[PDB]
């Protein structure tokens, strides 16, 4: 949090989520419940889209966003690019919905049974207590999350080179990839044409090198603390670390909005729809190049236009918290307009 | 009460019942209503078409609650 | 004013949807709402009430003033 | 469902009358643009657009977008008139500020009224929006 | 049962079923009367379904829910999957109606003749007295209830292998399942495709494994008290033991609603209806595959959609009682909004 | 600013931008955010015009003013005024808009993390502290900005001669300027017909001798402090340097409005539209020869008419800040009408 020289900050109910930012036990309970709500949406709205799925016509014109994702992974997909099985969508939707109940229970555990501060706890709760101005503990938290993000990227390469197999948007079939690229020189060249790659070997081999980078970066943040140059350059407040995450995920949201609109490999036109035209106006919006009637929208225009608008307002939330971390009151704005 | 020292009128029949009035003076001379209370809102007073009413009225100490 | 100015299509005309819905819940299927008594498959329609063949005939004939058709006027 | 209504693109009374729409403004194709815009609405027996206000988001432009646009502006006019009236009553002569407008104070309040919903929620939480009923001049019953 | 910092807390009449939670004699009286009401529903509505059964059309389209459970067991299904005699369905509902009066006798015995608390009793009534703090007494109760549930699952496999067998859907008639299933990896591999159990031999050997595990846990809980790690992680409150059973039976209600909708063996289409697609809307529901001529629903969908809402509201009732057991009074939420 | 001898003048909110005058750190943050806002408009309205452009019509008929700027500069024209590339306009409109985010970040840096006065800190940044009384420091700023503007004029020389070329409206092609005219006699002779030019070698050669002039003057102002005659004739106050720049940018706004209306080399008729006739009603406006229908105006007639009205009111703003720098209190106009 930002104190503004006040030891006892109050916060009203509309800013009531700021009350537990110094409470490490209740910090878990609001994030596991966020992960409970996130896994519930991946669970309930996969099954919501199963009830609103028709084998006639693609998922793009039906306004579905989750069954296009699992079909590109290569689940329940026919050899002609159609959908033949709604049961692999049902299993993945059931696993996410049941794990939401496990996360929904464990957040209620940390709300009620576990203390608000983990410094009171003795055992393993004592080690999990974090203060916001402890850079050694903060890298332990960051390094362990980089391992699971690295293992998540390796799981995609372990699903396409192995049991599973991704979908190919060129030959319109589900193909297990064999011998992907492993050249570090050609992956440095994909910074330019990142959104028009059109190759499963580059996508999987890209996920190997970024999977090994986050695993290799995960074991560096755990073992090595912040060196001192990062403490001098960056700020280590409660809202400062959130500011870097809000701008970091806004940059990830702007690329993901751009990657959905123009790439055909990871977003096949037989599942999502035709690649969007980057229009602009009172706001940048990726419009339909095929113009579905009755304001339907091809649901590639639902990811790409929401994840720009989400990344825009998460960039403004990044600017809100970086200003508060740097020490801007925002009551000084009204004090500039006084008599 | 005392000069200054704004009070709220509890006299039900008054225009200013529930309004904040400032005590102008207290005439401690055996008066039934010795407390002159001055208001910032004039009442309904005067002949029809008048632009303003009076802002002063005498009150007793039991009809006033201190709010200052 | 817009009728005077030669543009009667510019009139703000609101269909009285909430009172047309109550006409439907008593049985008038003129408005296309399938609710309660206008819907023949509801539990209110299928209860076997002896008023219902006589009531539905009178509410849908239009030759009476039982539940008159209502519009923006 | 509105079975007594028809869409104006398929309404025959609208189609015979949309070809004779009068030009409201100096543009000679004003009635043809109105013929295209009013074709998406729901028309009655004589081809006029019957608006639906029940809360359907298909007909959100019929009432809800006029509702959001009105309540923002009318909440803006009400808030900056309230905030001006609170500001001028702390002065030496609060009476003259209403008949003779403190115009730079008025422009300062009016431009700040774009964040009236976050301000009205804040003044409701602080208790300065609503006065206590025992602190109000009251009729003698 | 909770005691938020105070004793002698009097509950109102709309929450009047909370006063006897410390009363052991009244605890027996309410629960056996619930079992009297449950066995009454098993008996009186079996006779109600017999009085409203027509063998001209399908059983599942009529709306009968107790009779296809007995027809799946291998009773009255001896020729072509068509019901020809209602005497096996009459003899089952008669015993349930007899046992409802037997259970209703001892329930009103315990609220009127037996004392409300069994600590004042002598003899075997002192041994039957329980409280919501004794671990070893509750393990005696839990192990004895696990023994009858294990014997209940073994009696189904005893019926299925010795006393006629069940209705096998792959041959449309009753069949003997006298060969059992013994390999535990077949059962252990059924944590993925338990819904598509198209094998009567694998189902019967599963209930042998369930019946032998539950008597294994029945012997274990009787002869061994709850340990120190179980007391540390599980609250032994009267509301808390209810809270574990509320979520435990809600998990059972969700799985039984999943078995009801999509299975073809334990819920045959000849007696229940076609298997149901798992739809979702505002709430999840199992919509009918085919339409009904009077806007009704099949008995499989009447069982599965009601058991979904019963399991969800018992999960929410588990959430009401777990937060009350831990110490959340629900007046803290309004305490922060000021 | 000007305090009229009152020293501690408190400005109100409508004149709130006068508060950070004589504050070095907030002077950077207001101007970098202006450069953030200017590069944002360059970036966003290039992509706005790309999303509105169609090659079936002309560019000037669609109200497009940023795409003909890049098309004249020697970028992806199809053949003789045809525009089929659409990608180098997207690259330029994306480079300028990412650069606005970097400039938007550096403005919030100098607002918050850097102090309001640069004299408070130490290091290399304390030499960036300027005051509105120091000729040596203000000439250092002027010399480095002349070096940037001189290199910008030489960047057109390098773009035309080497990296691509410029669109020649005479030959309807984009061509390299192989032999620019480096004769100062013909460039000094272009004082009269400056806007009647038609040769790319005269345009590029004129850009070389102003690119060397601004760089040579940029080296001159850095090394040599302002002389004693310039201190006697020019006010070195806060609002005086602004009024010199407001008069200087208004003169450039009049010349650029005159270059837009009548020139065909830097404003070709294929992209911008047909050249304008300088009419005058109650103000000098620029009207087209042929009347574009549906009450629409040519994008050349949109640039030249707006850049005259901008330059007229920036001349009026120059007159506001010159008299305030001279010492006019401007309440004397009220006091003249009070006595009368
Ligand atoms: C409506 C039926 C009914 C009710 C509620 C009563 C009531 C009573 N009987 Mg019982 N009784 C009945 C039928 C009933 N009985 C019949 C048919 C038999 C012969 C088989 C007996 C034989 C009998 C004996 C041998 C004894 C009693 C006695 C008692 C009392 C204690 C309960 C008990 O142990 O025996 C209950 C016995 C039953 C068979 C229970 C049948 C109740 C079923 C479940 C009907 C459903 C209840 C109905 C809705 C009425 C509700 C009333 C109540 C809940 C308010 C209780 C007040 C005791 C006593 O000493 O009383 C003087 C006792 O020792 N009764
Ligand atoms: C990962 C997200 C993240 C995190 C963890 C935080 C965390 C927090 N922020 Mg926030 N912030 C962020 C993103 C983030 N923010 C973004 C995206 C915005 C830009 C809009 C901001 C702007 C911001 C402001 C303006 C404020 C904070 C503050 C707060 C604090 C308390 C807020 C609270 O009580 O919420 C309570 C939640 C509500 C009252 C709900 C409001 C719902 C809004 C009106 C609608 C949003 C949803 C809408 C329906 C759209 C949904 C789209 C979807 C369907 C696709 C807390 C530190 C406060 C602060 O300064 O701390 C003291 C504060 O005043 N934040
Ligand atoms: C992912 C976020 C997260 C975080 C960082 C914590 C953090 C903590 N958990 Mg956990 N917990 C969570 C989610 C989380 N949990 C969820 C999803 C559940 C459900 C499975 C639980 C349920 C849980 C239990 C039941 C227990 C904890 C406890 C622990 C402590 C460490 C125990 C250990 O080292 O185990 C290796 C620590 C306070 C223990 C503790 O000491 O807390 C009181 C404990 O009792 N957790
Ligand atoms: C900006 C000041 C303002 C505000 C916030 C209020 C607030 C209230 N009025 Mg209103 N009212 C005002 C001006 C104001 N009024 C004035 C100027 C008059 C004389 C015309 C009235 C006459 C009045 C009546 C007769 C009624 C209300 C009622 C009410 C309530 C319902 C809201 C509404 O739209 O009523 C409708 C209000 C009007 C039709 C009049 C609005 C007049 C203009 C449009 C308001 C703004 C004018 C002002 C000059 C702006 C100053 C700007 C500043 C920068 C200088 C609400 C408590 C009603 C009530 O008591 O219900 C609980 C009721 O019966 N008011
Ligand atoms: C195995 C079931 C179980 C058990 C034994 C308990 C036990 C207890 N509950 Mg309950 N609880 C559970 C499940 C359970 N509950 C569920 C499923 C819910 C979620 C709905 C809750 C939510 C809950 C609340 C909200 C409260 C309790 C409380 C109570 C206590 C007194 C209740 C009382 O007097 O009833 C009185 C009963 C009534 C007045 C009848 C109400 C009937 C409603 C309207 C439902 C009617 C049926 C409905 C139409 C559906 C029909 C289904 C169809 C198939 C027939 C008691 C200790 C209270 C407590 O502990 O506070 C001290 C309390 O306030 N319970
Ligand atoms: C299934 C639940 C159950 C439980 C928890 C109890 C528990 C008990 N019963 Mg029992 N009772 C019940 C239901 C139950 N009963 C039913 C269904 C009936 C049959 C109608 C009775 C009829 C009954 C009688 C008639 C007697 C007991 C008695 C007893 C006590 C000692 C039992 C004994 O001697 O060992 C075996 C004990 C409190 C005795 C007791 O203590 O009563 C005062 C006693 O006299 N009960
Ligand atoms: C109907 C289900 C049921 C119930 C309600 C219980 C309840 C209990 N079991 Mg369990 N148990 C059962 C069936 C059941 N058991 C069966 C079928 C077996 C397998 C043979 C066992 C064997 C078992 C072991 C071996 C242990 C438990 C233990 C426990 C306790 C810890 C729970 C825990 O941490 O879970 C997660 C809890 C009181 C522990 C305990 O306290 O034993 C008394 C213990 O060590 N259980
Ligand atoms: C490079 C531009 C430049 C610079 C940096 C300054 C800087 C300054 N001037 Mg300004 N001035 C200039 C140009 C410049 N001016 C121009 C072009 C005008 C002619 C109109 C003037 C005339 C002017 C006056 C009359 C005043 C100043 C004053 C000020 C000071 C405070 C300004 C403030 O807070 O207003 C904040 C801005 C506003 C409150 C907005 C005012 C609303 C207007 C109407 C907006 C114009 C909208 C217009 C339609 C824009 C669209 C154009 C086109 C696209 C259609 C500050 C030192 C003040 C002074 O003397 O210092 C104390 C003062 O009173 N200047
Ligand atoms: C963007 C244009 C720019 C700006 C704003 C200035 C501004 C200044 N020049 Mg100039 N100058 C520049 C470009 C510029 N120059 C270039 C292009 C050259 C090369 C020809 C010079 C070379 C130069 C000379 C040789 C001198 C000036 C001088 C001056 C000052 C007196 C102004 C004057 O002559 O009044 C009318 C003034 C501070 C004098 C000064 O103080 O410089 C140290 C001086 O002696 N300038
Ligand atoms: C949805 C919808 C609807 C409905 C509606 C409703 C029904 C509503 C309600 C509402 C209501 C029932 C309300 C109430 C309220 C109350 C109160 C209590 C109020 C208060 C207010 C206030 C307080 C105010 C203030 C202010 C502001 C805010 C601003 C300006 C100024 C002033 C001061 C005025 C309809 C059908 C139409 C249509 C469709 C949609």
């Amino acid at each position: 949090m930002q104190t503004y020289g006040n030891d006892t900050v109050q916060y009203e109910w509309w800013a009531g989520n700021a009350r537990f930012a110094d409470q490490s036990g209740l910090f878990i309970a609001a994030h596991v419940a966020q992960a409970a709500l996130t896994a519930f949406w991946a669970g309930a709205f996969t099954l919501f889209e199963i009830s609103r799925f028709d084998p006639t016509q693609a998922m793009g014109d039906q306004g579905l966003i989750l069954l296009p994702h699992l079909a590109t992974l290569g689940w329940g997909v026919g050899d002609g690019g159609q959908i033949v099985d709604t049961y692999p969508y049902f299993v993945i939707g059931s696993i996410h919905l049941i794990a939401s109940a496990v996360l929904g229970a464990g957040a209620l555990f940390h709300t009620l049974r576990a203390p608000a501060d983990l410094s009171t706890l003795k055992g393993q709760g004592k080690k999990f207590h974090f203060t916001w101005e402890n850079p050694q503990q903060l890298g332990i938290i960051l390094g362990h999350h980089l391992l699971f993000l690295g293992a998540g990227a390796l799981l995609l390469a372990g699903k396409a080179m192995y049991w599973g197999g991704l979908y190919d948007a060129t030959t319109q079939t589900v193909r297990l990839v064999s011998q992907p690229t492993l050249d570090p020189l050609v992956i440095y060249g994909y910074q330019t044409h990142f959104a028009s790659i059109s190759s499963l070997e580059d996508l999987v081999g890209g996920h190997i090198f970024v999977g090994f980078l986050l695993i290799g970066g995960g074991i560096w943040h755990i073992l090595v603390p912040p060196l001192g140059w990062a403490k001098k350059v960056l700020l280590f407040s409660g809202e400062a670390i959130l500011s870097y995450s809000l701008g970091g995920i806004a940059l990830a949201g702007f690329v993901a909005a751009y990657f959905c609109a123009v790439n055909t490999l990871a977003y096949p036109p037989e599942f999502y729809g035709p690649p969007l035209a980057i229009k602009l106006g009172i706001f940048p919006y990726f419009a339909d190049t095929v113009e579905l009637p009755m304001h339907a929208h091809t649901s590639r225009a639902w990811l790409a236009n929401a994840h720009f608008f989400l990344a825009f307002f998460f960039l403004q939330g990044h600017l809100w918290h970086a200003l508060r971390a740097l020490g801007f009151d925002f009551k000084r704005v009204e004090q500039a307009f006084d008599s | 009460l005392n000069r200054g020292d704004k009070v709220r009128i509890k006299r039900t029949e008054s225009y200013w019942y529930g309004d904040v009035g400032t005590v102008a003076s207290v005439e401690k001379s055996g008066i039934l209503y010795p407390v002159i209370v001055r208001f910032d809102r004039v009442n309904y007073n005067g002949f029809s078409g008048s632009a303003s009413g009076v802002n002063t009225n005498n009150f007793a100490e039991n009809e006033l609650e201190l709010v200052q | 004013v817009v009728v005077a100015f030669g543009t009667p299509e510019k009139q703000i005309l609101i269909e009285p949807v909430f009172a047309q819905w109550i006409q439907a819940t008593s049985g008038k299927a003129l408005y296309g709402f399938d609710v309660l008594l206008s819907n023949p498959d509801s539990i209110a329609s299928t209860t076997g009430a002896a008023w219902l063949p006589g009531w539905l005939d009178a509410i849908n004939s239009g030759t009476n003033s039982l539940f008159l058709t209502i519009g923006p006027g | 469902d509105f079975a007594n209504l028809t869409p104006c693109s398929e309404n025959p009374a609208y189609l015979a009358k949309s070809k004779n729409f009068l030009n409201t403004t100096n543009d000679p194709n004003s009635g043809k643009i109105r013929a295209e815009r009013y074709a998406s609405a729901l028309c009655g027996p004589e081809g006029y657009p019957h608006l639906i206000v029940d809360g359907r988001f298909t007909h959100a432009g019929d009432f809800l977008i006029p509702s959001i646009l009105f309540l923002y502006i009318a909440g803006w006019i009400g808030w900056v008139g309230r905030s001006y009236l609170i500001e001028i009553r702390e002065s030496k002569n609060p009476e003259m500020q209403e008949v003779v407008i403190n115009v730079p104070l008025a422009i300062k309040k009016m431009l700040g009224g774009f964040l009236w919903p976050l301000a009205a929620v804040g003044e409701y939480t602080s208790g300065k929006l609503v006065m206590k009923d025992s602190e109000i001049p009251t009729s003698p019953r």
